[PDB]
């Protein structure tokens, strides 16, 4: 649906709000429709990644940790070490683990760009295509591998997507609040309990 | 004059085209289009130059080194006066900066087929070089009247900027020009490109 | 003779501002600079004057290709006195002020010939540059 209608199903009070005017932009001389699709798919990607980041930060900072080991060869584990903060756990992971995680996410991103109609060229922003026609690889779909979300009938699905966009935006704000309280003292009134350091965070390796 | 439909009439001199020496009348509409393109180029270069001069005076610089071969850090170069900064840039760096600028200028004259010195002039029009001007579409939110106001503000700011850049460049070199007693940075008022 | 008059006037009205402002200003870092033109040309390296002369000769030869004699030049009826075609900004398309600009070019060129002659000979008389020689009169 249109920009005004979307921003009005997301928040009637605020309504459409775009000081930068990127919704009318023309990235790469592709066209306003394609560029609006690109912008919508990024927000949904940022929101999804941010919600996952928040729940992961919450789960792994408290102390929950997997038992099936990572380094291999009967070697001590750096990330499983005291109440280490999650960015420092990521740093403490070995380089091979980080590279392969990033490459797996890269394959997921490549498949999202590849399968199905593209979000820019008349495709739904945020739909993950189905893992089909890949030779010698049959895997559950990334979205709903169990498929227990059939029956919304396209009446509740759009409102659920609006809730996703919201929750995603709030998750971006929350996780960056965590990082800013962590690497800038006093950035948030709460979150002072977070440790004073993380690392560069914007540097994976 | 020939300069009535052109979009540069200010509110400070009044709503009459300030052409006291009548240079707009002398020449063709192609000549006046060349004048407008030159004015807008000088405006844009002067805005960028004044921002660069402020950056150089402040001392903020990129983290890194200009050349891994030559011992020229941005920290090292920031200690000189603004024009000796360019004098201290490496020769190859200056050469490729000028190469990029010249490529941009040649393509501006080439690929924008309805030329400024031609019918359907569009003198300062460099949009057409795709993704060069406003790659992010910031002005795309603006209507016709707002665009006209922004263009007038462009010309006003750039005119002031090209006055100011020359002012700061000459104020220390010839003392007493600018009445203010602020101690402008030393150094040349003019640098040869290589 | 109008082709010569215009050529001489153009050379002289490039020379006179050059002679008068080379005392005040220097090309940044140039060697052999002197404020007065005569010892300036004496001191400047010969392979700079040679390149200037080569530039002028290249322009003259390419502009006057196959037309260097009184008949060969102006053999073409269109070819006008001094109309070498150098007008990048196209002031000549406006034909209302063409006569004004032509007369102004002619008068300014003539005045520049006389002015450059005066500057050079005053420098010969005094041994000092143009502005110094002038300001030591009053
Ligand atoms: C390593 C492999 C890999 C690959 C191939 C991609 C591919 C993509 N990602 Mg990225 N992404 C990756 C890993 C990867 N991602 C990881 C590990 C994460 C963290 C979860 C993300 C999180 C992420 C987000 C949140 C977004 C992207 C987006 C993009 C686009 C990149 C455009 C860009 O700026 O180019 C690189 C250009 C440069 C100038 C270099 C920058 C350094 C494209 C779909 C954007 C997208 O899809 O927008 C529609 C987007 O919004 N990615
Ligand atoms: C705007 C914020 C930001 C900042 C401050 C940094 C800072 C940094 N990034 Mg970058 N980075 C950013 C955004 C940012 N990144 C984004 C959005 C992405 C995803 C496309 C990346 C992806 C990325 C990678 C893959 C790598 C860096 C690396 C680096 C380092 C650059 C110098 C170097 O060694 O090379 C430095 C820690 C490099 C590094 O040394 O990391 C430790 C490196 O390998 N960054
Ligand atoms: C080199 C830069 C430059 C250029 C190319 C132009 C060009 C133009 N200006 Mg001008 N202008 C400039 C700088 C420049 N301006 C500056 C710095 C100011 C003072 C802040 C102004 C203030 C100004 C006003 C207020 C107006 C114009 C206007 C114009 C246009 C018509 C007059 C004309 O024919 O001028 C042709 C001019 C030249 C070819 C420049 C040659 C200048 C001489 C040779 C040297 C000057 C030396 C200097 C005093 C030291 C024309 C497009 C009018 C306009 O836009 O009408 C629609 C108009 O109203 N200009
Ligand atoms: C007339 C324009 C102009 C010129 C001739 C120079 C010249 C110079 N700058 Mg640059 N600079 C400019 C504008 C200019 N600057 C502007 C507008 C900014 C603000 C973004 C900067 C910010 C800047 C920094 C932070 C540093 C330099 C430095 C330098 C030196 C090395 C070249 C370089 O790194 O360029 C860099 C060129 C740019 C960053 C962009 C130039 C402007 C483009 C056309 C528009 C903006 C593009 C993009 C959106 C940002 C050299 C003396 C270095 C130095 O000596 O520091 C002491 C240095 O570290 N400049
Ligand atoms: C690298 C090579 C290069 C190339 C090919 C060009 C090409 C051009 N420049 Mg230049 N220009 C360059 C570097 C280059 N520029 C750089 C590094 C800058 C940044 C400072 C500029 C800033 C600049 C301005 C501000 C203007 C030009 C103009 C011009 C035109 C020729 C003017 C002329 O004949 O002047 C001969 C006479 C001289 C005094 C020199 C043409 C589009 C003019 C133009 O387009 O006018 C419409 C113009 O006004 N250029
Ligand atoms: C008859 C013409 C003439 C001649 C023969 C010379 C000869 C000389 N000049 Mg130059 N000079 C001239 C005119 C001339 N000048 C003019 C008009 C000026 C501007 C005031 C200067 C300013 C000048 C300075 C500041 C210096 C010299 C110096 C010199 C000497 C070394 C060469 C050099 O560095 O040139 C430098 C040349 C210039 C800075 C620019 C020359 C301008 C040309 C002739 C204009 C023609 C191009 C045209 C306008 C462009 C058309 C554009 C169109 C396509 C749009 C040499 C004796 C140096 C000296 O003093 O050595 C003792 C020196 O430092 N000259
Ligand atoms: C644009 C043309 C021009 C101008 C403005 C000047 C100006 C000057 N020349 Mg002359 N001069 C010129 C062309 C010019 N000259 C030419 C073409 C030559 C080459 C023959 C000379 C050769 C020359 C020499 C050899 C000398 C001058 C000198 C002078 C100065 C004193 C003249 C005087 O007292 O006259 C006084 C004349 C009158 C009061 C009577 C004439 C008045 C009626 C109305 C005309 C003066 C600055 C002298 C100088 O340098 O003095 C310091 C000097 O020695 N000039
Ligand atoms: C300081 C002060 O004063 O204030 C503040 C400042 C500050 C920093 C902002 C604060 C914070 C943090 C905040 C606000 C953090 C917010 C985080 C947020 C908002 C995190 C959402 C995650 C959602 C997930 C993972 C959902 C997955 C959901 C999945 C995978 C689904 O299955 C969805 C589903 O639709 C399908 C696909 C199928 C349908 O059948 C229906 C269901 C539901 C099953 C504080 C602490 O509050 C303090
Ligand atoms: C009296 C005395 O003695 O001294 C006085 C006078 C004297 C001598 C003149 C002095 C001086 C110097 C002066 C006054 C210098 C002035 C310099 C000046 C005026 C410099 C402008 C730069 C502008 C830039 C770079 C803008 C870029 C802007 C860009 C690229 C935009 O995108 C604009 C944008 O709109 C679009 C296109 C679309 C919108 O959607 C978004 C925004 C809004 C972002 C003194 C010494 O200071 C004080
Ligand atoms: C204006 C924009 C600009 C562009 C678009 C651009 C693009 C590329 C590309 C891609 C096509 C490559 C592959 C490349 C490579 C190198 N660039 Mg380069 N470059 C630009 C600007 C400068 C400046 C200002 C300097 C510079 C340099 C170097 C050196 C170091 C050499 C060395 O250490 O000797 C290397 C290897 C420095 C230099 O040459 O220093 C003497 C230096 O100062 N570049 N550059
Ligand atoms: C062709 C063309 C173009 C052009 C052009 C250009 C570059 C034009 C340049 C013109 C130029 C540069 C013209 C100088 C005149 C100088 C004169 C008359 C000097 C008199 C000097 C005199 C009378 C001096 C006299 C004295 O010194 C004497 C003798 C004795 C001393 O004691 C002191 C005094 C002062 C008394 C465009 C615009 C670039 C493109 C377009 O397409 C068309």
């Amino acid at each position: 649906l249109t920009k005004e209608k979307l921003a009005e199903k997301l928040n009637p009070a605020i309504g459409y709000y775009d000081p930068l005017g990127l919704a009318t932009a023309d990235f790469w001389s592709q066209g306003n429709d394609a560029t609006w699709g690109f912008l919508r798919h990024s927000e949904i990607k940022h929101g999804r990644v941010a919600m996952a980041a928040f729940v992961g930060f919450c789960v792994q900072s408290n102390g929950i940790h997997f038992p099936f080991d990572f380094q291999g060869g009967g070697v001590s584990q750096a990330q499983y070490a005291a109440g280490l903060s999650p960015p420092e756990q990521w740093d403490a992971l070995p380089f091979a683990a980080k590279a392969q995680i990033i490459l797996f996410i890269g394959f997921l991103e490549w498949w999202s760009e590849f399968g199905g109609q593209h979000y820019m060229r008349g495709g739904q922003p945020g739909k993950y295509p189905e893992f089909k026609n890949i030779p010698l690889h049959k895997m559950p779909n990334l979205f709903d591998p169990l498929g227990l979300s059939k029956g919304l009938s396209a009446e509740q699905r759009e409102t659920k997507l609006c809730a996703e966009i919201n929750n995603g935006r709030l998750a971006m704000l929350g996780v960056f609040g965590f990082y800013c309280a962590e690497k800038i003292p006093g950035s948030v009134p709460l979150l002072s309990f977070i440790k004073p350091y993380a690392g560069e965070i914007m540097g994976p390796f | 004059s020939a300069a009535d439909g052109m979009e540069g009439i200010s509110h400070e001199t009044g709503m009459k085209t300030w052409d006291p020496l009548g240079l707009a009348d002398l020449g063709s509409p192609a000549t006046l289009a060349f004048f407008r393109h030159a004015e807008l180029k000088h405006c844009r270069v002067a805005m960028a130059a004044f921002v660069g001069w402020l950056v150089a005076v402040s001392g903020v610089h990129f983290p890194g080194l200009c050349s891994f071969s030559e011992g020229v850090s941005f920290e090292d170069i920031s200690k000189l006066t603004p024009l000796e900064q360019w004098a201290a840039v490496p020769a190859l760096g200056k050469a490729q900066i000028l190469l990029a600028i010249g490529i941009i200028e040649h393509n501006s004259e080439w690929k924008i087929k309805p030329h400024y010195m031609a019918a359907g002039g569009k003198p300062g029009d460099l949009k057409g070089l795709k993704s060069f001007w406003d790659p992010a579409g910031l002005t795309s939110k603006m209507s016709a009247a707002k665009l006209e106001r922004q263009r007038l503000s462009e010309l006003k700011n750039g005119r002031a900027a090209m006055i100011g850049i020359i002012s700061v460049l000459i104020a220390h070199n010839v003392p007493g020009s600018i009445p203010l007693p602020i101690n402008f940075p030393a150094g040349p008022s003019l640098i040869l490109p290589f | 003779a109008r082709e010569a008059e215009l050529k001489h006037g153009r050379i002289c009205m490039l020379a006179a501002p050059g002679y008068f402002f080379q005392e005040f200003f220097q090309l940044p870092g140039f060697p052999g600079y002197s404020p007065n033109g005569i010892e300036a040309v004496s001191s400047v390296s010969p392979e700079a004057l040679a390149q200037i002369v080569i530039f002028m000769s290249v322009i003259e030869y390419n502009s006057n290709l196959n037309k260097w004699t009184m008949d060969t030049m102006f053999a073409d009826p269109k070819r006008e006195p001094g109309n070498l075609g150098f007008d990048p900004l196209k002031f000549g398309e406006n034909k209302n002020t063409r006569a004004r600009l032509e007369m102004a070019e002619l008068k300014n060129g003539r005045l520049a010939m006389l002015a450059f002659s005066g500057m050079v000979h005053q420098t010969f008389v005094t041994g000092k540059p143009v502005w110094a020689s002038l300001q030591d009169i009053f």
